C-alpha cells in the first residue's frame, strides 16, 4: 500500500515549487497537489494515539484509492478519526481480516478488497 | 588479491567505504599522539592513501581492477577524505534513486558518471564519438521536461519530440539483464562486449531505433536483440 | 404524451425515494444496534482488563 | 510595469547577495578561527 | 418543471432520510458513550477496592 504513498508524496514535494507560485496550472496538477495535501494531512498524527498496522493499512488503502478525494483538506484528520471509530465499532471483522492476512504476497485479494471498500463506501454515504 | 595477481589472473577488488579506511587512519593517528591535520585528520593522509591505492595497478603479468564505494560526510566534497580518495580515481559511477525506482535495474545515471578513459586515444574514435552523441541529448537532463510540464508540450515541439523520443529510448536501453538476477526476475542475462555497445548505440543514434516503440528497448542486451524482439 | 411520461416518472421516482429512505433508515437502525452492542462489549472487555491488571 | 517590477527584484536580489556575502564572510572567518583553535589545542 | 421537481423531491427525500439516519446513530452512540463511562467507572471503583485489600 505504501509504494503509491511514497511516490505521490515525492511527486507532490517536487511540484510544490509550481504550487507555491503558479496559479495557471492545469486541472491535473491542481488535483495532484490536492492529493499530496490529502496525504500530508493524513500523516498529521496526534500524540499518544498510535495506530495499529491494520488501521494504518485501511486508511492508506482508502486514501490511495481515490476514496478520499472529495474530502476537503482541513477535515481529513477528523475523517480519519471517524473512520477508525467506524472500523473499531461498526466493523471489527474487517480489521481482524486485514490483520490476519497482512503477510500474504498479494495483500489486496478480492476477499480483503471487498468488505473494506464496502466499509469505506458505507462510511462515506452515512457521514457527509 | 595481490597473490592472485602475481599468479597472473586478473582480479576485481571491491573496497566498501574507503572513507571508513580514512576515518580509521584518523582515529589511529589521534590515539597515537600525532598532531591533527586539516579537520582533525591524520598528517599522513596522502601517504597512507598512496600505500594502499598504489598497489591497485595493472602490471604486465596481471592487473587488479578496483571498484570502491565512497561515502562523503554530509554532502561535503571539499572534505579532505573524499578529496584524497578522488585523487586516486579513474572513473565514477553515480547510481540514482530515480532511475532505480523507474524499474530500470542498473541505476547508473548517464550523467554524473565520468571516466578518464573516455578519450579518443584509448577507447577509439568511434567509441568516443558514440559516447559523446549520447549524453549530449541527455546533457540537458532532458531540460525539456519543464517546458512540457508548464506547456502541455505546447501540442507541438518539432525536433524536440524526436530528441525526447531518442533520449527516452536510450534511457530505457541502458538497462541490461543480470545473470545473477536471472533466478529472481526469470530472465537470462546477456553479456554485451564494448564493440557491441558502441555499434548498437551508433545505430540507435543514426536512427535504426526509430519506428520501434518503447518497452521494446526496456530490458535487452544488444540492438540486434531489440530488432529480433521487434520482428517477433 | 411526453407530459404523461413525466407524470408517471415523477410518481415512480418519489416511490423509489421513499423505498430507498426505508432501506437507509433500516441500515442506520441495524448499524445503531451493532454499534451499541460492540461498544458495550469493548467497554466490558476493557473493564475486565482493568480488573486483571489491577490484580 | 514588468520592467519596473524586475528592476526592483534585481535590486533586491543584488542587495540580498551583498547581505549574504557579508554573512558568508563572517562564517568563513569563524570557520578558520575554529580550525586554528583545535589544531593549536591539539598541538599542546 | 416536472423533471426539476422530481430531482428536488428525490434529493430532499434522500437528504431527509440521511439526516434522520445521522440522528439515529448520534443518539445511539451517545447512549453507548454514557454507558461505557458507567462500565469503566464501576471497574475503576472495583480496582481501587482491590488495592485496599492489598493494603
Amino acid at each position: 500500500v505504501a509504494g503509491k504513498l511514497k511516490g505521490e508524496l515525492a511527486q507532490f514535494r517536487d511540484l510544490a515549487a509550481f504550487a507555491q507560485f503558479a496559479s495557471d496550472l492545469d486541472a491535473t496538477t491542481k488535483a495532484q497537489i490536492e492529493r499530496g495535501q490529502r496525504l500530508q494531512e493524513l500523516l498529521k498524527q496526534p500524540q499518544y494515539q498510535p495506530l495499529p498496522v491494520e488501521d494504518q493499512v485501511a486508511v492508506l488503502y482508502a486514501a490511495t484509492n481515490n476514496y478520499l478525494d472529495d474530502v476537503p483538506v482541513p477535515l481529513i484528520t477528523k475523517w480519519r478519526d471517524d473512520f477508525l471509530a467506524f472500523l473499531r465499532t461498526a466493523h471489527p471483522e474487517v480489521r481482524k481480516l486485514i490483520y490476519d492476512n497482512r503477510l500474504d504476497r498479494k495483500f489486496p485479494t478480492p476477499e480483503v478488497k471487498e468488505a473494506l471498500e464496502a466499509a469505506i463506501k458505507e462510511f462515506k454515504a452515512t457521514s457527509n | 588479491a595481490e597473490y592472485f595477481r602475481d599468479e597472473g589472473r586478473d582480479i576485481l577488488l571491491f573496497i566498501d567505504n574507503i572513507f571508513r579506511f580514512v576515518q580509521a587512519g584518523s582515529e589511529v593517528s589521534s590515539l597515537l599522539g600525532r598532531m591533527p591535520s586539516q579537520v582533525g585528520y591524520q598528517p599522513t593522509l596522502g601517504t597512507e592513501m598512496g600505500e594502499l591505492q598504489e598497489r591497485i595497478t595493472s602490471t604486465k603479468r596481471g592487473s587488479i581492477t578496483s571498484m570502491q564505494a565512497v561515502y562523503v560526510p554530509a554532502d561535503d566534497y571539499t572534505d579532505p577524505a573524499p578529496a584524497t580518495v578522488f585523487s586516486h580515481l579513474d572513473a565514477t559511477i553515480s547510481l540514482e534513486r530515480s532511475i532505480a525506482e523507474r524499474a530500470i535495474f542498473p541505476a547508473v545515471d548517464p550523467l554524473a558518471s565520468t571516466s578518464r578513459i573516455l578519450d579518443p586515444n584509448i577507447v577509439g574514435e568511434e567509441h568516443y564519438r558514440v559516447a559523446q552523441e549520447v549524453k549530449r541529448v541527455l546533457q540537458r537532463y532532458k531540460d525539456l521536461k519543464d517546458i512540457i510540464a508548464i506547456l502541455g508540450m505546447e501540442e507541438l515541439s518539432d525536433e524536440d519530440k524526436l530528441t525526447v523520443q531518442r533520449a527516452r529510448k536510450i534511457e530505457l536501453f541502458f538497462s541490461q539483464p543480470f545473470t545473477v538476477a536471472q533466478q529472481f526476475t526469470g530472465r537470462p542475462g546477456k553479456y554485451v562486449p564494448v564493440k557491441k555497445t558502441v555499434e548498437s548505440f551508433a545505430r540507435l543514434l543514426n536512427g535504426e531505433g526509430d519506428h520501434i516503440p518503447e518497452s521494446f528497448f526496456y530490458m535487452q542486451g544488444d540492438f540486434d536483440d531489440v530488432l529480433a524482439a521487434y520482428e517477433a | 404524451e411526453q407530459l404523461a411520461n413525466a407524470r408517471r416518472d415523477y410518481e415512480a421516482e418519489i416511490a423509489r425515494a421513499r423505498q430507498e429512505a426505508a432501506k437507509i433508515v433500516a441500515q442506520a437502525q441495524e448499524r445503531a444496534k451493532q454499534q451499541e452492542a460492540e461498544i458495550i462489549a469493548q467497554a466490558r472487555r476493557e473493564a475486565e482488563r482493568l480488573k486483571e491488571e489491577a490484580r | 510595469a514588468r520592467m519596473v517590477a524586475m528592476r526592483n527584484a534585481t535590486n533586491n536580489a543584488k542587495d540580498l547577495v551583498r547581505d549574504l556575502t557579508l554573512s558568508f564572510n563572517k562564517a568563513r572567518q569563524a570557520a578558520i578561527t575554529k580550525e586554528v583553535s583545535e589544531i593549536a589545542s591539539g598541538a599542546a
